[PDB]
């Protein structure tokens, strides 16, 4: 994957998590689940709505044929106008071909690039109060609490009220 | 201890994208923008139905083929469907001049009203009920004529008199009307039906002229006849005014149509049948919010754009890596 | 507690929008406009030159030289051309000028005409030369006239009207544009009074051109009195080709014709003002003076302008997203 | 944003640098400012301004339309120039209008690019010197001289001469 | 000190470089050029059908049998045309080849001709067939000759010119260009001598086609030293058609025809460049391609399989990466 | 460069290392060399492959232009034809022109994303055990001979095992 997240770091997705294309799981004493961080699920979907409305807003005009008829004296118009609607033809193919390739290879760039700065979102606030594991994974060497689930999610996460009990674990072991 | 890990959404799709990097590339969501269905029929277009000509063409519905009689009189259409292999055409041999001219500028219509121009007693001292001709049968009569057109011959006794005739367009739309110019194969064909002598036709308008003369020989056959008919047409502005003249050989126009002014011209053997479309191409309709389309670039009303693609599906979602369950 | 230090970006107080694929309406720091959407709305000089106004005439008025035309009867050197929509002195003697597309598009291109008499009056012997003028072709002081560049010729007090003779060859450097006519009487009475009796021809030819027609006669409607027509004719004859011409009636002569001097042509049909201004690029709807790329302004144009596009905007962002605090 | 630093982590921009697209602030007890880094400012407007030059070059041609006049037995080659010259306007208005999109969305993604590598480069320098907050922003662990803050812009910085001070405060 | 590991990328030797949007002139280790500019200044068989070489020869000199022309008379088959840009032999005798663009379109398309008597020489009765020579038409070998696929037909010695008539009918499966023409005297005094006297005629028709001239009898500049012109016409005769013709006077006869197999493109070079014994897949019109390539440089012109044309000096695709070998000093 | 790697924080490439697009020098009391990321730079390979075909495969039409004669009472129409192919030829040395710098702009951010994701990669396996010396090199903390060095090239390096050897030498120093 180009950020490196998305069937790179992160090796596989989650058919458990279906209310949203990013997002968190958690395990604690009280329970595990799949959660979606709803502020970068909608800003996504609304930037590819938008990408798929201005394509085909500019995809809106149509060049018109016609049924014309020309007389065995009229051989070099009747070829110019094949050759020019064929060549309008080419162009336009061209442009829808190579226009959803290049686009799909972006699409799935921005979602790589989503998963890639929520996992650095959350890797900058625990810091040393938790042991990256792989896999996107961080195992914290604090008792996490659900409201702390949540201060790593909403962006909260109070690293000095857990780096005393953090840093007595971590190198108790 | 406690976990908590970054992921992405999967699920059970097998639709795939192809991608400048990488071809099989299964995703999670994705929009198809190319439409490759059809409906094989002809429907209405703005709730006006098209015109079938059904076993006539173009040339044997205006110019009148007796046989045509069915298509006689005032029409409105959408579009036009000839079939092609309809055999009333030009019944009497000869060319049609600027025809492809002439299939254009009636494609651009959407409304004829039939009327007579020339009443035939307008033409005096000549026989206007001799008609008439085997090349051109009805279904109940084997000798007939264009029903928009007069083969005006010399009178029981000779002789072929100048005739005249104007007519003046006082109304607001503009008239489509055609003549033509009998070549005989014989310089006794030409005795017997006009007079001796240099034969002409001579037309004008404000704007527009036109002279011939008679181009007497003998040509191959065809529905048993070895002389020919030159036909034309043309088309009288609102305001303007048709003078013609003639010694001998014009086929004269006779009745006329008032006409009104995208168009198409759809060569087809496809059933028009009663329903309502958006979107008609040439081989079907189109019932689609697409954006593109592969079925034809020939149509009439609002369609998608014509490409020569198979698909064109546009990625929405992330790559699909669903965790492998056995 | 501790010294700080952060990284950012700048921010200002522009309300400037751009759009993306992902995105409409986000304010950025810095664009660049590509599109021109404004005009003065004139004709101005090009390469330093000015237009030719044609003024009351049409194309057809000024070549052929209708009499109301003349004032602009010398030699010409323009730009591109200015015709007025509704100008009204054109074909004063009813007839078709064929070929007239094709014409217009071949006086388009080029940039100046000199007029020079190619046939003098005394090249056709045994006719009258000073007769041939209509009511149907007015100049502003007298109400008989006929187009400058033409003759009428018409027969003799004495009967009759003899084979007339010409010929001319293309000396100089340059293509030569002329016209002639084939008069088309409503009688017989006028083609006998006019021309002889007899069967009458004009006939025309060079080394690669063949021109050959006969009076065709009857009565068309009355337009500008007349019920006779003229078919109207023009040709180039290339330099080193001779023109020999002959007929014995109904021939309407070559008089006068231009050495005609062949870039973009432009012949512009619009009313707006010729005024005393210079550019680079003119539209038929005005001028463009920018730098910008694109124009929304008109397909149409002489000079060095942006590509016609029908968008309403083409802004770049070149600066980064404005969030300022 | 797509680099996940401009309306991203660093939540907003700075009305006070002036002089630069992407810059440092600091705070010490001499004082607080705005500074460009003047390098990859200038390597973006020279980007920036190249991608538009090449943009204007490759529009540099121009399709003629001509206006000629066609007659009443030519409406299929009239209407043939007019489909012609309609085409050609429809694909350039099409290739204009995508490309400014399609290049608007890439030129906001590179701004966001360069100011994520500014503060990658400082995080870098700076090591366990100094504490990372969410948002950009460096808190060192020492005190943090007018020489020491030019010496983090200019990539001068000495962290082993900071890291027995540094090591000392964020042990008490 | 200690052990290290360290992460980086491939430099090379590589001095090629491309543009990107944002910068100019990047040396990139591996790249692709896309365009080509090369070709031989030749044309080859296309299909492994060699071109036609008019030679000297113009495409009018060639199927009205310009004397001069009997190197091509007869059958020919080909892949495209050549017609050198200054070839002498076309129309001898000065006149106009009606719809000529039209007809070197028809001739374009284009493979396969076979040369045949259409009508032969006695189809005309009362009318002399052997003296329609001029010195405006010499053969290499007779100061003055005529058209091997026309007959210039005189009145006979008795002063009159009966009405002639000629009929073929097309009962084979392909269709025939055929040519004919209307004389155009200088005088009366020739046209009398020449044909008869009172109103001449020229008409014909098929099925399917009219056709009707008279003479148009006037002075006109000298060219080949003839102030007489010819009108010349062509048509191609459809199969299960038929053809008759009837003249007053005045009549170049069709004399020999073509059999016309259609193709199946088509192209007419104008050119002075050499033709080989050699074999091509892509023939423009200043060269062979033999190339690889997306892009070409050279000719929108050509007939066979072509890379696309376009006016750029060079298309060349970054591959690899940054080249940023070290200074070695 | 645009992911900071290439030219960017590593500064020059390797002629030593000719087996790969992205790759490692290591150096250890057994040796020193150059080894490509054999993984990393076979995804390239297709990846650049598969877009010089994409390009070639759908820039493989050609608009046809023609030979035709035309009069001189055809001025209009053989204009027009000429407009018409200097049309297509317009569009078309457009799009394969900017085609090509858009995508010379972006197949040179993806060997820059390469470098940048394999050095990210290495970086968060070898953790503090490893001291950042500056142009993508690192220093370990501890004996790193052969197994190990291509134990990190693998992703397969055991944190645990040195942590102890690399913590003691760190506090000397
Ligand atoms: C001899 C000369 O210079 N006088 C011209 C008069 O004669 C024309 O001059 C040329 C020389 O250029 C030839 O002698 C022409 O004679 C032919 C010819 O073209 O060769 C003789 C042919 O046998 C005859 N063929 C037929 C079938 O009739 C041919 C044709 O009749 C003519 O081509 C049709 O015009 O003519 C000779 O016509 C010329 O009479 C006079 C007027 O131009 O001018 C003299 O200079
Ligand atoms: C964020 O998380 C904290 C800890 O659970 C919680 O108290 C607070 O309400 C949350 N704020 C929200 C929901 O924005
Ligand atoms: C032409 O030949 C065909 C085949 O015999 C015949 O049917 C047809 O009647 C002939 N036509 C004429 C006009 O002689
Ligand atoms: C914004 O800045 C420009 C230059 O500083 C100044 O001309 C303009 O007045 C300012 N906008 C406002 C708030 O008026
Ligand atoms: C045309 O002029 C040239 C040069 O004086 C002359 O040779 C030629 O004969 C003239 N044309 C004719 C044939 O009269
Ligand atoms: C670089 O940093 C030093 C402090 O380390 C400072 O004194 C010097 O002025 C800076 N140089 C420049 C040109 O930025
Ligand atoms: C590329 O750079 C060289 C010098 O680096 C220069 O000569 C040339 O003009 C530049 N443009 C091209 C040919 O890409």
């Amino acid at each position: 994957g180009i950020f490196g997240a998305i069937a790179g770091f992160i090796e596989g997705g989650w058919t458990g998590m279906i209310d949203g294309w990013y997002g968190y799981h958690h395990e604690n004493s009280q329970g595990s689940g799949y959660a979606a961080d709803r502020e970068s699920t909608q800003k996504a979907i609304d930037g590819i709505t938008n990408k798929v409305n201005s394509i085909i807003n500019k995809m809106n005009t149509q060049f018109e044929a016609v049924d014309h008829e020309f007389s065995n004296l009229e051989r070099r118009i009747g070829n110019l106008n094949k050759r020019m609607e064929d060549g309008f033809l080419d162009v336009w193919t061209y442009n829808a071909e190579l226009l959803v390739l290049l686009e799909n290879e972006r699409t799935l760039d921005l979602h790589d690039a989503n998963v890639k700065n929520l996992y650095e979102k959350v890797k900058s606030q625990l810091r040393d109060n938790a042991n990256d594991l792989g896999n996107g994974c961080f195992e914290f060497w604090h008792k996490c609490d659900n409201e702390c689930m949540e201060s790593v999610k909403n962006g909260t996460y109070d690293y000095p009220k857990y780096q005393k009990e953090s840093k007595l674990n971590r190198q108790g072991i | 201890g406690d976990k908590i890990c970054i992921g992405y959404h999967a699920n059970n799709s097998t639709t795939q994208v192809d991608t400048l990097l990488e071809k099989n590339v299964t995703v999670t969501h994705s929009v198809e923008l190319l439409e490759n269905q059809k409906e094989k029929r002809f429907c209405k277009i703005m709730n006006k139905a098209p015109l079938d000509l059904k076993d006539c063409t173009i040339e044997g519905w205006i110019l009148g083929n007796p046989k045509c009689d069915l298509l006689l009189g005032d029409q409105s259409w959408s579009y036009i469907v000839e079939r092609p292999n309809a055999q009333n055409g030009i019944c009497y041999p000869g060319v049609l001049n600027e025809l492809e001219e002439l299939k254009a500028f009636i494609g651009s219509g959407e409304r004829v009203e039939r009327f007579e121009m020339f009443p035939k007693s307008t033409w005096a001292g000549v026989d206007t009920s001799r008609g008439v001709t085997n090349a051109c049968p009805s279904y109940t009569i084997d000798s007939s004529f264009y029903r928009n057109l007069v083969w005006i011959v010399k009178t029981d006794s000779a002789t072929y008199p100048v005739i005249k005739g104007t007519y003046n367009n006082t109304g607001t739309q503009p008239i489509l009307y055609f003549w033509g110019v009998h070549h005989p194969l014989d310089t006794t064909v030409q005795d017997n039906l006009y007079g001796s002598g240099d034969k002409y036709v001579r037309m004008g308008t404000e704007s527009m002229n036109f002279a011939k003369s008679p181009e007497i020989a003998a040509r191959p056959a065809v529905n048993g006849q070895r002389s020919r008919i030159d036909y034309y047409w043309s088309v009288l502005r609102p305001g303007e005014t048709l003078n013609v003249e003639s010694n001998g050989n014009l086929i004269a126009p006779w009745y006329a149509y008032k006409f009104v002014s995208k168009g198409a011209v759809f060569k087809s053997d496809l059933p028009i049948e009663n329903c309502d479309a958006t979107c008609q191409t040439i081989t079907g309709v189109l019932r689609t919010n697409k954006t593109f389309q592969n079925v034809s670039p020939l149509w009439i009303g609002e369609c998608p754009k014509y490409v020569k693609s198979e698909s064109l599906r546009l990625a929405t979602g992330l790559r699909n890596v669903p965790q492998i369950a056995t």
